[PDB]
C-alpha cells in the first residue's frame, strides 16, 4: 500500500 | 462524535467456492464527498483493494484477487464500504482489516472462516472427550 502518510502504522503490505 | 468505523460483524463463517461480502460502515451525513474519501482492505501482507479520488487502483491490487475483489461502490454513498470477494478459497480463511479515511480516519478487522465442502455431512464424523 503506498500513499505517503495514509494509514501509516495500520498495514502490512509494503 | 470521533470519526469511527463500525461493523455488523466481525466474524463471517462462508462456504467454500461461495461470494462473501463483508463490509465496514462509516459516517455520511448526506451526500458522499468522494474527494475526501480513502478506503483500503487488506488481509495479510496483501493488496484486496484500494481506493482513492473515487476509483479502485487495480494496478496494485495483489494478482491473487484478480477479476475476484470489488467494492460494491454504490454503497459507499450510504456510508457502507462493502469488499465482495468471489469464488471463496481455503486461503482467503483470516483476518482482514478494512482502513477508511473520510475526514477522520479509523479501521477494524474483521475474521472469516470458509467452511470446507464437507464440512457439514462430516460434522458428527467423530467427537471426542
Amino acid at each position: 500500500f503506498f500513499x505517503g502518510d495514509v494509514f501509516y502504522g495500520w498495514y502490512l503490505c509494503g | 462524535n470521533a470519526f469511527t468505523v463500525t461493523v455488523p460483524k466481525d466474524l463471517y463463517v462462508v462456504e467454500y467456492g461461495s461470494n462473501m461480502t463483508i463490509e465496514c460502515k462509516f459516517p455520511v451525513e448526506k451526500q458522499l464527498d468522494l474527494a475526501a474519501l480513502i478506503v483500503y482492505w487488506e488481509m495479510e501482507d496483501k493488496n484486496i483493494i484500494q481506493f482513492v479520488h473515487g476509483e479502485e487502483d487495480l494496478k496494485v491490487q495483489h494478482s491473487s484477487y484478480r477479476q475476484r475483489a470489488r467494492l460494491l461502490k454504490d454503497q459507499l454513498s450510504l456510508g457502507n464500504a462493502a469488499l465482495q470477494i468471489t469464488d471463496v478459497k481455503l486461503q482467503d480463511a483470516g483476518v482482514y482489516r478494512c482502513m477508511i479515511s473520510y475526514g477522520g480516519a479509523d479501521y477494524k478487522r474483521i475474521t472469516v472462516k470458509v467452511n470446507a465442502p464437507y464440512a457439514a455431512a462430516l460434522e458428527h464424523h467423530h467427537h471426542h472427550h
